[PDB]
């Protein structure tokens, strides 16, 4: 993943 | 060749993220629009302010080709008078649009096992875009009363978010490549015609 879940462009993960 | 460079538009290796939608100017060339309109690959081919059948009989001063990736179920937002995250915060067509919206399923190129998270959309914005505005800013979005200090936190969000394109997604959740052609009439000579 390009960011950890909840960070960056992965906020909704 | 006098042929308009639609090859490059439709065969480009990279497509833009929708928030950073790409515009290609098309000028001084001919095209057979029926080669596009008769294609069984375009699941969307919707024109506004002009009939698709008439395109080969028209000339324009310039043509612009805007392109990007969105979900199949967001293609409906790429039309005049629409609302939603994409029309409101990413790519907005005017009421008086003269052009055509073209789209095709790109799951084979744009999804990957484990998900392709490369493509972005703007999820938060303080106001709606004006037609044909492009916002590529990355300010932390302040959703509550506390200032964000340039940092993600509670109520403080990075404004761009990843699509998650997994190959097995339901079809409307799969990626679609979109090309928007806009036909510009000025008080100036035509430069882009049909055959
Ligand atoms: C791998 C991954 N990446 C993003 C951005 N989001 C999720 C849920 N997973």
């Amino acid at each position: 993943c390009p960011y950890v879940a909840g960070r960056x462009t992965c906020l909704x993960c | 060749t006098n042929l308009c460079p639609f090859g490059e538009v439709f065969n480009a290796t990279r497509f833009a993220s929708v928030y950073a939608w790409n515009r290609k100017r098309i000028s001084n060339c001919v095209a057979d629009y029926s080669v596009l309109y008769n294609s069984a690959s375009f699941s969307t081919f919707k024109c506004y302010g002009v009939s698709p059948t008439k395109l080969n009989d028209l000339c324009f001063t310039n043509v612009y080709a805007d392109s990007f990736v969105i979900r199949g179920d967001e293609v409906r937002q790429i039309a005049p008078g629409q609302t939603g995250k994409i029309a409101d915060y990413n790519y907005k067509l005017p009421d008086d649009f003269t052009g055509c919206v073209i789209a095709w399923n790109s799951n084979n190129l744009d999804s990957k096992v484990g998900g392709n998270y490369n493509y972005l959309y703007r999820l938060f914005r303080k106001s709606n875009l004006k037609p044909f505005e492009r916002d590529i800013s990355t300010e932390i979005y302040q959703a509550g009363s506390t200032p964000c200090n340039g940092v993600e936190g509670f109520n403080c969000y990075f404004p761009l978010q990843s699509y998650g394109f997994q190959p097995t997604n339901g079809v409307g959740y799969q990626p679609y490549r979109v090309v928007v052609l806009s036909f510009e009439l000025l008080h100036a000579p035509a430069t882009v015609c049909g055959p």
